[PDB]
């Protein structure tokens, strides 16, 4: 449980993402005016790296579209953020609000969810899209879980991403609750 | 006022044949708490038997939480052997580091992490982590990435009769030092096997190991404990086959190197 | 000063005479054992390293071995008992089969004992299923030239093994005594962390929360052997067990030959 | 070897026959004229009994003729042989001579044949008897090994018994040598 944190007394936050970046989603929520860090490849990145990058009020990081955009086994995507996200927490002494956020875009078995699950410590969060004509997610942002849509079946899940195969507007919206502890811009 | 030396308090993932603990006592350290993460039933009775019950089994270790770390009483020493197989550059079928049992390394991790003391607690904290040598060059990196660290390859070939070079991950002091032999310490092959055999090799890695009485041998399984260095009968538990047994003392511990790697703890805690 | 006993087991087995004979603080000169059983050969060989001058199938030993392998003071034997147990519908007697066996101990008995005028001290001993046909249980007092003395390990050992014995050792009477150390108690026999359920063997284990089958190790530590001492081939369990299956209880064993310690080598 | 006695110190025989007695064919010879004890079942038969029987010279026994004349396991002729033999031998200081004679009539096994052999020291000797229209043997009485025929096969031996089965003259000359050291009678 974060304690909520006035108006006058909210900075710009700093963002760490990894795998993909937010600058423009989160920019569009007014998080943003850097103060948001990218990572590609985390293949070398040591402790000391994730802390000279300056403080971190947020984590974030998510798995490759699906298509395979890149060569790289999906846990490897979990593994290696839980790693950094445990270099970018704070100190005991819990200075300010700390978060993060781990999305999944439909690539993970229900292995690698397992896994996932409890490497997070939390069941995921799925949230879909529908239209007619045309992804989970782990994290410590409140009332995320209040948000769940316990519908959508796997099955169904599972379809979707076999036909992706052979062939953003989600998460934007789970940034809100964070409007209540950082700076909003314009 | 006093700060005494207390006994250690012991997290064991992948225990095997409680190596860990056998080694633990023979140095003369008291044990406070021997946890141990052990999935096989066959090696889990060896421990049960061998220890009287003094291990505390817990289950699969993709089955601890950060709950039971910290609810398991805080830790001294943590080590662990995630097993072989899909790291081993030998077996083609290897899925490697991420997945297979491959993954259960970041198990090691997580708990790793889970245990070790936060921030500002200075309290003294040990761990260790091994694996074959022959594993692929990108997961030698990332499990010394994740384990924030470099290993120390030393063979049991220097202190025992075998040829088993592993890779050693941790803090324990003096990780690095020679190994020395001992009075008592079988090196040569021959001063393993039973009485009316006859060693060809030196040391065990060229195929049978061993002739008897004008016929060709196999290894026995009381030489074999007698080659990793365990107690004689160390292994004569259960109704468990021949093949069962040998893939215990297969995966194990060279006792030797683990007595040469816990050696110095004896000065960092209470002594039987 | 006595001297060392020199001793001829027939259908030794695993070397519980050797084992016994040593127990007692018992200097011995030689121990010849007739054994056809790789399995068993083996472990007395181990056991005993060496010690053990083991001579092949009993009926290939003759007279001219016997006073050639030196004079003897002690024989021993247990000939097959399958063929004499009237449990075993497919038995063939005494005289055929295995049970044949018997007479093979008598005719070495005859070539090795003291002929008449030798007033040398000879002793001897041979057992056998108690479960066996009337007519053979005559027939081998007959031939031995003497009656059995039915004695079971119940009364020293965590088992029943009713047995009857033929021999001149002194006091094989007596009744038997228990030991300061010497598990009657089935529980007393099984390995940490594990249940009895009888008091004595004839799913015998209780383990955490399973019903299971007596272990080699407890089972050795049954019959009144030292734990591990049938762990030598990479022989399989059912080999092993079967090795002891057929033994003699140690403690029936101590109880007769203690009273060998008074006339040989106290070593 | 029996040092032969000169003929002014021959008495009569002492012989024992088990199984079956010669005290007819073994007159014949002139040994008899009493001096041979016969028995059949010897099952309880102990060592004193053989000894009261007063001492004997001559052991001899023979397994029942080829028919089944008597149910028992044919080994238990051989055994028992041996058990009454030894019950009947001397003293260490050889006496006088003694002799003993174990004859099969073609009812052994080869296995009971390699027992029996094993049991009396020694291999037997085949002695046929052929007339167109129309035994083997064990013992110590000398010069037996010289009349051995090693002609007759024992494929047509075991034709002739089990040819036999499905509808004296011979020994009576082996007791010859045992002239020369007892008394003969008219
Ligand atoms: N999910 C899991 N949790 C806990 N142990 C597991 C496991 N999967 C496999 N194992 C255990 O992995 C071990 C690897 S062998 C390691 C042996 C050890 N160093 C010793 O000295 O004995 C095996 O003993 C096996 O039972
Ligand atoms: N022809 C033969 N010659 C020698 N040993 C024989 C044999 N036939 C059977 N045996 C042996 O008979 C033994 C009988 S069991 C006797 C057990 C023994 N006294 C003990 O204390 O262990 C067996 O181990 C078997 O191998």
């Amino acid at each position: 449980m974060f304690e909520t944190v006035p108006v006058w007394r909210r900075q710009p936050v700093r963002v760490l993402s990894l795998f993909e970046d937010i600058k423009k989603e989160l920019t569009s929520l007014g998080f943003l005016e850097g103060q948001l860090k990218h990572v590609v490849d985390v293949t070398d990145t040591v402790r000391k790296d994730v802390e000279e990058w300056g403080p971190f009020d947020l984590v974030y990081g998510a798995t490759p579209p699906l298509g395979h955009t890149c060569d790289r086994p999906p846990s490897w995507y979990l593994f290696q953020f839980h790693r950094l996200l445990q270099y970018a927490r704070p100190k005991p002494g819990s200075p300010r609000p700390f978060f993060w956020m781990f999305v999944d875009n439909l690539v993970l078995n229900k292995e690698d969810l397992d896994v996932a699950s409890r490497f997070l410590e939390m069941e995921p969060v799925t949230i879909p899209d529908v239209h007619g004509g045309s992804v989970r997610v782990w994290s410590n942002i409140p009332a995320i879980r209040s948000r769940h849509w316990a519908l959508v079946s796997e099955e169904e899940l599972s379809l979707l991403a076999q036909n992706k195969q052979s062939s953003t507007k989600l998460v934007k919206n789970c940034f809100l609750p964070l409007r209540e502890y950082f700076k909003y811009f314009s | 006022p006093a700060e005494k030396r207390k006994p250690i308090r012991v997290l064991s993932l992948f225990d095997g044949i409680a190596t860990g603990l056998l080694v633990l006592k023979d140095l003369g350290i008291q044990v406070d708490r021997y946890i141990a993460s052990e999935v096989c039933e066959d090696s889990i009775t060896v421990g049960m038997v061998r220890h009287q019950g003094k291990i505390m089994y817990v289950g699969d270790v993709r089955s601890v939480t950060q709950k039971h770390i910290q609810e398991w009483g805080p830790f001294d020493l943590v080590i662990g052997g995630s097993p072989c197989n899909d790291l081993s550059i030998v077996n083609p079928a290897r899925k490697g580091l991420y997945e297979g049992t491959g993954r259960l390394f970041f198990e090691f991790y997580r708990l790793l992490h889970d245990a070790r003391p936060k921030e500002g607690d200075d309290r003294p904290f040990f761990w260790l982590f091994e694996n074959v040598v022959a594993m692929g060059v990108s997961d030698k990196r990332d499990i010394s990435r994740f384990l924030e660290s470099n290993p120390v390859m030393i063979d049991a070939k220097e202190v025992s009769a075998a040829h088993r070079a592993r890779y050693f991950w941790g803090n324990l002091p003096g990780m690095n030092r020679p190994l020395a032999s001992t009075v008592n310490d079988k090196l040569e092959l021959q001063e393993c096997l039973e009485h009316g055999r006859i060693a060809k090799f030196s040391k065990v890695r060229q195929h049978f190991p061993v002739f008897m009485n004008e016929k060709e041998d196999i290894l026995w399984c009381t030489e074999m404990e007698r080659v990793f260095g365990f107690p004689v009968h160390y292994t004569d538990v259960s109704n468990m086959s021949r093949l069962a047994r040998q893939r215990l003392l297969g995966r194990s511990w060279s006792v030797p190197v683990i007595r040469h790697l816990f050696a110095p703890l004896k000065e960092y805690f209470a002594c039987v």
